[PDB]
Formats: structure tokens, sequence, C-alpha cells
RNA sequence: CCCAAGAGUUCAUAUCGACGGGGGGGUUUGGCACCUCGAUGUCGGCUCGUCACAUCCUGGGGCUGGAGAAGGUCCCAAGGGUUGGGCUGUUCGCCCAUUAAAGUGGUACGCGAGCUGGGUUCAGAACGUCGUGAGACAGUUCGGUCUCUAUCUACUGCGGGCGUUAGAAAUUUGAGUGGAUCUGAUUCUAGUACGAGAGGACCGAAUUGGACUAACCUCUAGUGUAUCUGUUGUCCCGCCAGGGGCACCGCAGAGUAGCUACGUUGGGAAGGGAUAAGCGCUGAAAGCAUAUAAGCGCGAAACCCACCACAAGAUGAGAUUUCUUUUAAGGAUCGUGGAAGAUGACCACGUUGAUAGGCUAUAGAUGUAAAGGCAGUAAUGUCAUAGUCGAGUAGUACUAAUAAUCCG
RNA sequence: CACGAAUGGUGUAACGAUCUGGACACUGUCUCAGCCAUGAGCUCGGUGAAAUUGUAGUAACGGUGAAGAUGCCGUUUACCCG
RNA sequence: CCGACACAGGUAGUUGAGGAGAGAAUCCUAAGGUGCUCGAGAUAUUCAUGGCUAAGGAAUUAGGCAAAAUAGACCUGUAACU
RNA sequence: GUCCAAGUCCGAGAGGGAAAGAACCCAGACCAUCAGCUAAGGUCCCCAAAUAUAUGCUAAGUUGAAAGAACGAGGUUUGUCU
């Protein structure tokens, strides 16, 4: 079965709950030339897309002045111990407007 | 995804801000150039000072591309702008900075004299 | 490493004669190849 | 395009095979003995039998 | 290719064919029973289930959701007045369909669509 | 050395080490020989498999007395494998165990139907121009089928629309990653033609 | 192709070869005027291909003024491949950047009942020149209607009838036919052999790409006139609240199933036989020599197998297991549906039934419904992760799949 | 080769559904096509033409021939009807 | 009425409302008049009229042909040349 | 191909042969006949008649229809001189 396989053969993470809007930081496990180190990415979490140990999620972040976006699978066997700092207050399931869209005025929305 | 008749920008301090994709170098009928991957180009902008003409012809490498490119692992990059670097007659690149960051997969092209001189990689 | 090419002779049922069979195969893999 | 012989009364007589009509399946039921078409109601008098017992009553 | 899409557009657009089925609904409603071609029944069958279900609890968010499909408060309260207290605790399955023959003008082949609980002639076995 | 299965659904795991990998649930129930046609009544050695038993009501008389001198009843998909590695007799039962982690597989499925397609989604034709300079009606049109006079005719083969629909295809070595046997899983990787909840020859 | 004065440091034939000669092909310009003027539509380009080898690349060799690497020339070989732009209506041609290569040609200078009309030969106007003039130019420029519902055959697909020697339900052998045959870069062998140095391999073994193609929707991406939400104008539901109609789906933000590529996976792998150019063993005719006359060993992406798909209407109509031996086995009509499909056909089910819908739950989409309370002067926020939908999944006969008939 | 001064010569602001060359924005014009809606088309019920037509049970290759063959010669292929 | 037709053509003048609007434009409605004298299934190929397309942005083509893009009111500002 | 001269044939001409050819070879059709002899050309089968006889050549499927070169060669049979 499907589901037999799914909740079997991939390893379940232990990931707090966040959705679109939050801020997190993502800390992976780079490989290099035979040594690996961690990595974080701190950004804003775009959308979340997926059914079940399938799901990615993306996060955009600033870079200077190039915005840089990267898609994460949940269940990553290199994702360790994802923070987070911000918290939703939005009003979208996809905030793809985000993407096109810089300046001071709109970074975030607090949630209260 | 860049192909021919494709504006890019130029992120190094040689003295380009605007360049045009000329050819996609790598075999016949080539259709795109992800990141990594090498191009004919001809400079278009050639800062006053500059290091370079307008309307030279040169060959760069792209090393940021606005189209999400896929890892093996299962992650995806998508930068905002496609930019590119210039690179000497041999396998070198010509300057000594480089410009907002650049992608992790123009380091298992030997691209190293490119990948230890960037802001983020 | 590198490979070891093994020329065995045999008395083909085509004809009679005494034909050749080489193979390219691990230098401690001939004997294997030529007691056959 | 157009024809350059005259079709021959042979010829659109063999092709005039598959342009048969289709006789109906028609069923009786044991109730009334009406003929009606298998898998459809029917009006006997006043009334509508379908499968040996009466959806309407219009007597 | 259409695999997959459980439609039926019943040639007609997006806004008549929704205009249509609001308006068979009142009709099925307020005479128990209705006669109309095959598809078109089968297509109010689909459209007219969930309402019936929705119609088994009175409450004031029910009746706009019904309403908003029924646009006409004449079947909304007939609907809600006698329609839901002689279903009563039906699993499912509110309407039957009958064939009933073919018509004239253009050799359609016609139905019967009925509420099974305003019929108590016809049982079916 | 052979099995029939059902294509259950496709998900991606990720590898023991590091990258991902999409893969197919092929749940290859134990299958029942059901005639063994050796090579002196027949005229070669090969071996029917069954995979799944059917009712009492839809069973024809002679599948029942066929399937009678064998163990399990009427099967829904009966075929034929050739050259297996084990000798083995009527009613015997194979299970999943024919396969190992790491060997390969040659699925072989029936692809779905698209029905009758133009030769611009069948064969890959593209267009006779452009959209707009002149063009009037031939936006996704053949264009010509043969030449002049010389040889009046149109060579046969030439690629035209007709239906596309779906015949069977083999996936050419497919790598077989876990081959739980508890629950027959046969998880492969790669795709698999056919709709979901399809029978597909999985040739070891 | 024949002869060879020479040129090639000396040496005619590594390479080129004058003065002369002998032929093959019918792709150029011609000669003839043989079928068509009660019409054989003409250049260029697009789509679709197919054929020859007089071979551009990949494949196998001989010679060399071949140390190696790069070359030159000749022989065998048609399986696959043979790029994108600037100028011009262009064919052609020049140029720019790549590639292993950017082949030569035929098919009415392939293809206009397949497309365009940019050029050329329609009517308007102007320039240069000729003619007194009307007018003309292998001189130039701007504009200028491309008709037809496929009868026969030829193709691509799908069905009905009958026959295979009594009839059915399945699984198959294979006489044959079709499809795919591409190739780069890097590493080790090895800076080894060779070479005074520079430079730099044969053979063999791995890693990873480009183009093409088939399947699939797990990921990315597009659509998604099922679905959810926000908002504008006006009309309607008697009024407020709340909704509905129309305005491109009114517009805008998403989107499951499905369909797709821009996505994922796989493939062109390996191994035989007879060979072409070519390389050898033994050996005479012809006491020697000689790969050949007898007999043997190697030898290419070419051919026959091999890989994949179809295939007994293969009338030469095959074989096996089981059932029934004439209103028997069994098939069909009709109905519920499809992952099947233009219509036939195919597949599952038809009450001793889970085939479709409904209902009960849920994967999931959207994003916090309506009524009421609280805060403010109000717009609004909160109690309130809720409402609506659920093209998918599972369980339940509530609804529809008859109690007919036909062939055998 | 072979402009030329009222069959006017040289310029010219404004104007032109005029002709020609170039730049920005913008886009399916294209790389390279993909998805969706209605009408036509497809099946069924009703009415119902026309152009065209010597008779036809109307194959392929090589060749001959008024010099480019469905009908001629030799070989090959092809169950009947849509 | 004039066009052979119960024909998507042509036919002088007068009255010709509301909301937003300068407007007789435009969208929805008044009074009033119509649903256009063949329909039903199904949701192939293909054509006609439309909608949306990731990255590039004329690389297409004889030619930016066709589509897309700017479009209202009120302010700031506005070159060569003549 | 074209323009003359000496003949024949088609034109205006059937029949037989070269597989099919207006002219090439034989041969000038008053009818009817299930009679015989011959011309060109042939006698293994398609398809009438020799798998007939005597002598020699060819090893190339040359050839069995028509039609080929300059220039090579230690293929073979045969005559003379030497």
């Amino acid at each position: 079965l499907l589901k037999f396989v799914q909740n079997e053969f991939v390893a379940k993470k232990d990931f707090p709950d966040f959705g679109a809007g939050d801020t997190i930081t993502v800390f992976y496990e780079i490989k290099e030339g035979e040594k690996t180190r961690t990595q974080f990415f701190k950004g804003v979490v775009i959308q979340r897309r997926g059914s079940g140990t399938t799901e990615t999620f993306t996060i955009r972040k600033m870079s200077g002045a190039i915005g840089v976006e990267r898609i994460f699978p949940v269940n990553l066997p290199a994702l360790q111990k994802i923070e987070i700092n911000k918290k939703g207050a939005v009003r979208r399931a996809r905030i793809f407007y985000f993407r096109e869209l810089t300046g001071k005025k709109a970074k975030i929305k607090d949630k209260l | 995804m860049v192909q021919q008749e494709s504006r890019l920008k130029v992120a190094d301090n040689t003295g380009a801000k605007e360049v045009l994709t000329i050819r996609v170098l790598g075999g016949t009928k080539r259709r795109y150039a992800s990141v990594g991957d090498k191009i004919v180009v001809s400079i278009k902008d050639a800062t006053p000072n500059g290091n370079v003409k307008k309307g030279a012809v040169s060959t760069a490498v792209v090393v940021r591309t606005k189209k999400e490119v896929r890892r093996a692992d299962g992650s995806y990059i998508r930068f905002d702008d496609n930019a590119c670097v210039l690179l000497n007659a041999a396998g070198e690149m010509r300057g000594t900075r480089v410009f907002g960051p650049v992608a992790r997969e123009l380091r298992e092209k030997q691209f190293m004299k490119i990948v230890s001189l960037a802001p983020e990689v | 490493k590198r490979l070891s090419k093994a020329i065995k002779m045999v008395k083909s049922p085509k004809t009679g004669a005494y034909i050749f069979v080489e193979s390219i195969m691990a230098p401690e893999l001939v004997d294997e190849f030529l007691k056959k | 395009a157009h024809p350059k012989r005259k079709t021959s009364k042979t010829r659109r007589d063999k092709r005039r095979t598959h342009y048969k009509a289709t006789v109906a399946q028609i069923a009786t039921c044991p109730i009334t003995g009406e003929a009606h078409l298998y898998h459809r109601a029917y009006w006997h008098e006043g009334k509508m039998y379908y499968r040996g017992q009466v959806v309407i009553d219009k007597s | 290719m259409r695999h997959g899409k459980k439609i039926n557009h019943l040639s007609r657009q997006t806004g008549h064919r929704k205009a249509m089925l609001a308006n068979m609904a009142c009709s099925l409603i307020e005479h128990k029973r209705i006669n109309t071609t095959v598809a078109k029944a089968k297509a109010l069958k689909q459209f007219v289930e969930p309402l019936i279900t929705k119609s088994k609890e009175d409450t004031t968010h029910n009746r706009r959701i019904v309403f908003a499909y029924l646009r006409s408060k004449y079947a909304v309260t007939d609907l809600f007045r006698d329609v839901a207290a002689k279903v009563g605790d039906r699993p499912g399955g509110y309407t039957r369909i009958i064939k009933v023959g073919n018509r004239l003008g253009d050799n359609a082949d016609m139905a019967m669509i009925e509420l099974v609980d305003f019929n108590e002639l016809y049982n079916g076995g | 050395s052979g099995l029939i299965g059902k294509k259950i659904g496709m998900t991606s795991i990720f590898d023991e080490n590091g990258k991902n990998i999409p893969c197919t649930v092929i749940e290859a129930g134990p299958c029942v020989v059901t005639q063994v046609r050796t090579n002196e009544v027949d005229g070669y050695e090969a071996l029917q498999l069954g995979f799944d038993d059917k009712n009492e009501k839809h069973s024809t008389k002679a599948a029942l007395g066929h399937f009678k001198k064998a163990g399990t009843v009427a099967k829904k998909k009966v075929v034929e494998f050739q050259d297996f590695a084990a000798a083995q007799a009527l009613g015997d039962l194979i299970d999943v165990s024919i396969f190992e982690e790491g060997e390969f597989v040659d699925v072989q499925g029936v692809s779905k139907g698209k029905g009758f397609q133009g030769v611009v989604k069948r064969h890959g034709f593209g267009g006779v121009g452009q959209a707009t300079h002149g063009q009037h009606q031939r936006l996704r049109a053949p264009g010509s089928v043969g030449a002049s006079s010389y040889p009046s005719r149109v060579f046969k083969g030439m690629r035209m629309a007709g239906r596309m629909g779906g015949d069977n295809v083999k996936v050419q070595n497919l790598r077989v990653l876990k081959v739980v046997a508890e629950k027959n899983l046969l998880v492969v990787k790669g795709c698999i033609p056919g709709h979901k909840n399809s029978y597909v020859i999985i040739q070891k």
C-alpha cells in the first residue's frame, strides 16, 4: 500500500508548525571536499506545498540586493533544527506577491 | 534557461553591466544554459572607466538564473536575475571581485577561482 | 587496475580447425577462462 | 473534389449494406401482457407499469 | 481527452447551465415529479441530492446556503417545510429516475425524475 | 524470473546516501503456477502464472475445469513466462521472493489510451508556418504526403493521424529498491506504463 | 582512365602534372521540336519526407617526402547524424559564433484540390533612356482577389460478414512486417613508448554530458469556464443584514483530479554467423616464388540473428489445456459506468450486487463563514484553525443496473 | 553608361490609414508548444441540394508506348463490405 | 419597401428615460419589445471566435503583419528646429 | 534533327515472331469447317514441337535480347615460323 510505504520508508522529522508568512532559519548539512558543515538559511516562508512525506516549503531571503529563494522538502536527511523567529499574520495560503515586492514597508505584519 | 538573444547582467568588477548572449557552448543545437554552463557573449554597456570595450566578444559562465534549478538531493535554487561572469581566453576568470551570491553548482565544475571570492555560495 | 586478455584455442565443430577466442578479464581470472 | 465516374448501381448497392435499420429491443410484461421497450416504462390504461408494479395512477 | 471530467456541460454555457439546474430544482420541489430528458435528469440528480441533504437541518446558515443555489424563496420554504419532514432519516438517494420512452420532435430519450418519499405506489422490487 | 503485479501509485524516497529517488509501488501478489508447457507435447518449455482469483459466477466452465487440475481457482490475469530459475511443478506459488534488492527488472504494461490524436500530438510534427504571417487554416496540418507524378502514390508507412492509444511497452531495466515480502510491495525506481490499479508483467 | 616532358634537394607516378588521347553520368547553359495552347499553375521559403553514393562526421585499412601528435592521398562502407543568426525576394554568395560534421545530388529545378505571394508577366503612378506621337525597355521604385462539400485509387486508424471441415473459454509457437541504430568531454593506463628538446600516443578500463525518442505525473512549472476567497458598477430577492444575474470566467489571488513540459525515469547495451577493403598459414600450376587454384585463421556503425512492438485471412488459415457433444457449452440485445472511446469496438458490474450516484468519514483546495457578544465616534479588529467544496480513497444497497428476448 | 534649372533646380517648420532604416517598453511572432470554453465537426430523429459523370469487378515495381500507365508485357502483392 | 428568398445589405424625419458620466460614448436597468421557424446526445482529429501561459523577449517573417502594452480627472514639467 | 536523290513499308493493312513497339523479319485477310503442308522463328517448364544425334570451345552464369573504348594480364584451345 502507498500509505504503508510512505510512513515506513521515509524517516519523519520533528519540526515545529509553520506556514505562510513565518520567518524561519533552516540549518542544513552542506557537503564539501570530504568535510561536511552546517549552514543556515534565514528567510520568510512563502508557501508550503504537499500532502505527506513528499511536501516541500519555499523560503526567500535577500542576500544584499539580490533575492534568493530555496525549496526544501520537509523530510530531507540534511535538515536539522529549524528555528522560528516571527509568526504568520497573513491572509493567504501562498504569499506569492512577496516575491515581486521589496522595500522597508513590505517586510511582514506582526501577529497578535 | 538562457539562450541566444538573451540579455544578462555581468556580476564582477571587470567593467561591464549588461551583456547579450550569442551562443550556448556544449554541443549541436543546445537549447539553454543553466548555472555553470559556458556561453559566448558580447558586451553592451562598458562602464566609463572600465576594462572592457563595448562591442567585444568574450566567453562567460552563467552564475545566477531566474529559473528554478534542481539538485540531486531534491532541493531547488531560484535567484531573481540572470547573471554571468566573464572568463579569460583559457579556463580562468578575469577580475578579482564578484557581486552578489553564486550557485553551489558552480563548484562541481572546478570554478574554484570564481567560488572562492563571492559573498555567498 | 589492469585487465588481462586471455587467448585460448579450441577445436571448432563448424570446421575442425583451431580457432582463437580472446576476452578481456581480470589478471586473476585468466585461469578459469583457460581450463574450459 | 469532383467524381470522375458515375457511381454504378452495383457500387452504390454494395455500399448501402450497413445503412439498414435496427429493430428495437421489445419486451413483454407478464402482468398486463402489453409490450414495451426493455428497461422502459409504459402507459397501459391511465397508469404507468414499470416492473410489475404501478408508478403513476392517473385513472 | 476527458479522463476524469465528472461534469456534463449539457451543451450550455457556465451561466446557462447553472440557471437551468436552479430552475429545474424549483420545479422538482414544487411538483414532486417532473418529466425531462435522461442527461438533464442525471445532472439534476447530482445537483439536487446535496441540497436535500442540507435541508435535513433547519439553520439560518443552511437556509441561506440552499437559497444561494435555488435562488427562489418559494422553493426554499417548500424544501424546508414539508420535503424535509417527509424525507425523514433516509441514508441517501432521495430521487429516482425512470425512462418513459422517446420524444417525437427530436427523438430524445425521456425520463420521469421523481422524489422517493412522495411516491407511495412504487417500490422497485 | 517473472511475476505479475498491480500498479498501486507513485511516490519519492531518499537513498541511504543523500539523493532523492522517485519510485513506484507494485503490489506483486503471490502468483500461482497454472500449466507447465513442456517440450514434448507443445514444443517449448514455459509455464503459466495466474494472479488474481475470480468468483464462481463470472468464470467459465472451461476455466473452472482448467484450474481444477491446479490449486487456486480461475484467475483474472494469466500470463505465460519462460526460462525460470528453479524447476517447479503445478500448484506452486511465487509471492515476491524471486527479486532481490538492487537487481533490475523489465516491467511491461499497457499504456493509457489518448484516442484519435492528430499528427502534432502523435508524431511530433510542427505547424505549417507561423501563426499570423498569412497563416489561414493550416496551424496543425500535416503538409505534403508525397511527391509529384513520381511515384504518384503515398509510400507505405507515412506518419499520419490515427488512434494514439495505449499498447504494450517495456521499461528496460528499472532498479529494484524494496522487496518487502510480508506485504507484497516490490518498490522499484522509475515510471510504469498504465493507469493505477493496472496489471503489469515484471520480468527479472 | 591511358602516355609521361617536368615540378618534387637527387627520384615521372608521397603529392602535382603540361602537350595529347579514351570513356562514364544526364544535376548547368544548349541543339531538336516528339505529347499537352476546348489551360501539364511559374521563382523563393515552410511542413512532410523518400532515394543514389560520386562519403562531411562517426567505422575498417594501403602508401607516404608517416620519429609521436597533427597531416596528404587512395580503397571498403549509406546505420544514424549533418546548427543558429546579419545582408538580400532570393537559389547562390560573404560574414559572425559553435559543432564530430555543418555532404553532393534526384524525385514535374519533389511537394500551391498542403500553406505564404516576398520576386516575376494584369490593369494606377514616377524616374533614366528611345521614339515627333500613340507607346516601349531581361533598367529601377510604391501599391495590387491565389476558386472547389474527396467519387476511384494511394496512405493512417477502427469495425461488421464469412472461412479455417462439430462449437466454444483462455494461453501461446512463429512465415513475416515495422521501430531504434547518433556522439562529445574528463580521468587511469602514462607525461610512459617516440623525440636532442618542445611536444606527446596505439590498445584497454571507468565517470559525466549534448541532440532524438517512449512512458509517467512523485518533485518543479502551465492550464484547470469543478472549487474557494477579495472587490467595482447596476438590477433583483418587499426593507437592513446576507446573497444571486450581467458586465471577456467582470477583474484580481490561489487551485485537487485530469492533460502537458519547462519536470522525472529508461533506451540506443552485450553477444553470434557469413563477409567488403585489407592482413596471414600450408601449397602447386611454373623443381623457385606466390594469402589460392584444394583446404584453413582474422577482418567494419554495411547484411542475417540479436533489442522492442504487431503478427496463423501465414486460405500453407498452426499447437496446447479445459468444457459442451444441436435450440448445450457459450455469445449477444438492454441497463449502471470507465483509467476505453468520433460511431462501432474494449473493460468491470447487472440484486446469491459494491458498477455509478447519494450518505457517513477522510487525503486535499480555499482561508477564518453566517448569527451574537466585546473594544471605538466610525471605518474595522477579536471570541472564531472555523465555513464552502472534496473530479480522489474506504465502508454501507438508500437510488438506478427486471421477472424480456435473440443466436448457438 | 544615361541629373539639371516653371514637362522647373536645391532646401524647408507643420502635416500624411505614404515609403525606408534604427531605439525603448511590450508581448506565444518564435525557441516550443501546452491547457480551457462556445459554434462548426462526430452519433441519433425530421427535411434535403449542387458542381462532376463513355461503360467499369478501378493494385505495386521494371519496361514498352504519341517519348511521364488502374486497364499493355513479366514478376510481386491483395479474403468480402464499410 | 429596394435586393429572385420570411436574404447577417440599404432606407428621410420626429420622441428617445435612470444610476456613474462632459456626453445620444460606456456597463447595468426603466416603459416597451423579443429568445432571431430544426433539436437531442457526446465532449475525437480539425476549423472559427475567445481566455491563460514558466525562462528568454523579434532569436519568427519579405516586413514587429497580428496581438500585448499607454489610455480618465487634477497637478509638476516639457528639447532640436521654426 | 534537318534538306535532296534510288527503293520498300505505314499512311490506307489484317495475320505469325522478337515479352509488350504504326515502319524490324515472314507474309497481302470472299466467307464457313474440331482438315493437311510450310515461311520467319523455335522444340526443358510457363507456352505447340528434340532434355535428338556428331564434333570442339567457355568456367565467366560470360551467355541464353540489343549494345561498348583507349589501355593491362603467366586464362584457355589451335596453325605456322622459330
